[PDB]
């Protein structure tokens, strides 16, 4: 029942910190049979471990990150933090947050620790850029057995943005494509919902859309088209 | 000296839904006969190195002990989730002690299926550690009442293992012995030599 | 540290089984422990197999693990495969040094049946054109295998500029989807009859078409 939910800035600049948090529930970051890690993934790339820490202080690194990266814990928050000095474009990726197995003796008193990941987190997106946050233009894709509506989310950056419709409570026929990557190095998205069309006279349908890199939420309800 | 050939060796196990549990107290404990011996399939112990046992004192020692199958014995570890952990035998998160198991195959193996030991399928929530369920409440699936007898969406909670000895080792019974070593605010009674 | 060699790409077809190698370049493969992490696209990695051949709790039994010594390699074999199984595959060890991820596989499961994409065009909202911007929609949609091609026509004319088209990318239903916009200024959305959006797949051609209110 441990659940790991990653929060970072969406952005950093060339030279700065990176400091990203994993905040833990269903389970104590004090507890001294687990190491907690972080793993990234840069875009269309494989995984690569940066370091692991338990409460009583040990901690493990990548050694080709090690000089860079500082890792911690605090107990009050039920959290554990990352800090990477000095980001470049390298650093572009998604970061998870993790527990390992934990850590255990065998018979011959062979220690074993640190080797693995059990429950993983969600990733947080870090974009290395000299721009600072932009949030999303939102527009409706009005709908003219089954009718197609939208909300268009235009021009936002970084990554990524969520949709959902209805604040969750409508979950079928949902379908939120994925971003395209603009020219001007802004993203947009579309995020539609196929419907019965006998729903468009009394059903309200209302896009939510969360941009948490610029703390943007807009709703915007999306009316039938009468020509 | 500390009784642990009682519990390991023990003619009887408890089926796991209603695992055993045996305080052990104010006795001298010689853990070399459990760590010398090369009869154990799975020997993990957490927050203490077997080779130290010896030459430490805890306030008491539990020791839990049950029968599952082969490929469940995995779930006998802290932060484990499954039908065991979830539902039947749960360790504590800070877990401090030994996980031990051998395969019973020639003892709890019956041609024919052994169908006495059974485990808990259905639960409406997870066990705390160290927690112990042995009610038989038909287990409400879906939205109707069940009126205290199975039916539709309404099942017994408790499953038979049903050990043949020719199953797959991942479907043999294991003995498991659970060692939980406990550090009070009061005095040692469990030391080693 | 030492390398862990994968496939880069593997195929096979649902109900039949697949190995996924993974190589240790220096050290024996059993001096440490290996584990297999599952990714779909879009999605946190999970563990189907660690200390080399355990399952955690809600990995399917057809997922298993062993070692080679005499390859040096770890594998993970998924029987009687899903199309649920595609998905990149990581091996991962360690030793006192470092961790050790290989670098992915990535699994696809042949047998797809053919399907004509879906397209759903939609006009500038007045909204947008409020604000002196006009962009067309056209959303792809439950397509296989996961290729298509976009043009968009205004009026018949083929259009050439003001176009932007994601890479197709897999549904949670194992079909692909894909996008294509077209920014016009408000002058060139009104001074247009029509514009259309066709989607060519597999030779056949499906088109959509708008027009000012
Ligand atoms: C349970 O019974 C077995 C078998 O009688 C015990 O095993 C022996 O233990 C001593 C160590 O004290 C060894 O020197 C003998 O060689 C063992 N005999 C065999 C046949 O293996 C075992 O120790 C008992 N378990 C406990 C916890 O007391």
């Amino acid at each position: 029942q441990l659940q790991l939910q990653e929060s970072g800035p969406g952005l950093v600049k060339p030279s700065e910190t990176l400091s990203l948090t994993c905040t833990v529930s269903g389970g104590s970051i004090s507890s001294s049979n687990f190491y907690w890690g972080w793993i990234r993934q840069p875009p269309g790339k494989g995984l690569e471990w940066i370091a692991s820490i338990t409460y009583s202080g040990r901690t493990f690194y990548n050694p080709s990150l090690k000089s860079r990266v500082a890792i911690s814990v605090d107990t009050s928050k039920n959290q554990f933090s990352l800090k990477l000095s000095s980001v470049t474009a390298a650093d572009t990726a998604v970061y998870y947050c993790a527990r390992t197995f934990p850590s255990y003796y065998d018979r011959s008193g062979y220690h074993y620790l640190n080797y693995g990941m059990d429950v993983w987190g969600q990733g947080t997106t870090v974009t290395v850029s000299s721009a600072s946050t932009k949030g999303p233009s939102v527009f409706p894709l009005a709908p003219s057995g089954t009718a197609a509506l939208g909300c268009l989310v235009k021009d936002y950056f970084p990554e990524p943005v969520t949709v959902s419709w209805n604040s969750g409570a409508l979950t079928s026929g949902v379908h939120t494509f994925p971003a395209v990557l603009q020219s001007s190095g802004l993203y947009s998205l579309s995020s539609v919902v196929t419907v019965p069309s006998s729903s468009l006279g009394t059903q309200t349908y209302i896009c939510n859309v969360n941009h948490k890199p610029s703390n943007t939420k807009v709703d915007k309800k999306v009316e039938p088209k009468s020509c | 000296l500390c009784p642990f050939g009682e519990v390991f060796n023990a003619t009887r196990f408890a089926s796991v839904y209603a695992w055993n549990r045996k305080r052990i107290s104010n006795c001298v404990a010689d853990y070399s006969v459990l760590y010398n011996s090369a009869s154990f399939s799975t020997f993990k112990c957490y927050g203490v190195s077997p080779t130290k046992l010896n030459d430490l004192c805890f306030t008491n020692v539990y020791a839990d002990s049950f029968v599952i199958r082969g490929d469940e014995v995995r779930q006998i570890a802290p932060g484990q989730t499954g039908k065991i952990a979830d539902y039947n035998y749960k360790l504590p998160d800070d877990f401090t002690g030994c996980v031990i198991a051998w395969n019973s195959n020639n003892l709890d193996s019956k041609v024919g299926g052994n169908y006495n030991y059974l485990y808990r399928l259905f639960r409406k929530s997870n066990l705390k550690p160290f927690e112990r369920d042995i009610s038989t409440e038909i287990y409400q699936a879906g939205s109707t009442p069940c009126n205290g007898v199975e039916g539709f969406n309404c099942y017994f909670p408790l499953q038979s293992y049903g050990f043949q000895p020719t199953n797959g080792v991942g479907y043999q019974p294991y003995r498991v012995v659970v060692l939980s070593f406990e550090l009070l605010h009061a005095p040692a009674t469990v030391c080693g030599p | 540290n030492f390398m862990l060699t994968q496939p880069h790409s593997m195929s096979e077809s649902p109900g039949k089984t697949v190995t996924i190698s993974c190589t240790r370049s220096s050290g024996s493969i059993a001096s440490n422990y290996v584990q297999w992490y599952q990714q779909r696209p879009g999605s946190s990695p999970t563990t189907v197999i660690y200390e080399d051949n355990q399952r955690p709790s809600g990995v399917p039994d057809r997922f298993s693990g062993s070692i080679d010594s005499s390859s040096n390699s770890a594998s993970l074999t998924i029987s009687g495969l899903k199309t649920e199984d595609e998905a990149d595959y990581y091996c991962q060890s360690y030793d006192s040094s470092s961790w050790v991820f290989g670098g992915g596989t990535k699994l696809t499961v042949l047998g797809q049946p053919k399907a004509n994409p879906t397209v759903t065009l939609f006009p500038p909202s007045s909204e947008e054109l409020q604000a002196n911007k006009a962009t067309l929609v056209c959303l792809i949609s439950d397509f296989y295998p996961g290729a298509v091609t976009v043009a968009w026509k205004a009026d018949g004319s083929p259009v050439k500029a003001g176009v932007e088209t994601t890479k197709p990318s897999k549904q949670s239903n194992n079909k692909y989807a894909a996008s294509s916009y077209l920014s016009l200024t408000p002058e060139q959305w009104k001074s247009h009859r029509s514009y259309s959006c066709q989607v060519t797949h597999e030779g056949s051609t499906v088109e959509k078409t708008v027009a000012p209110t």
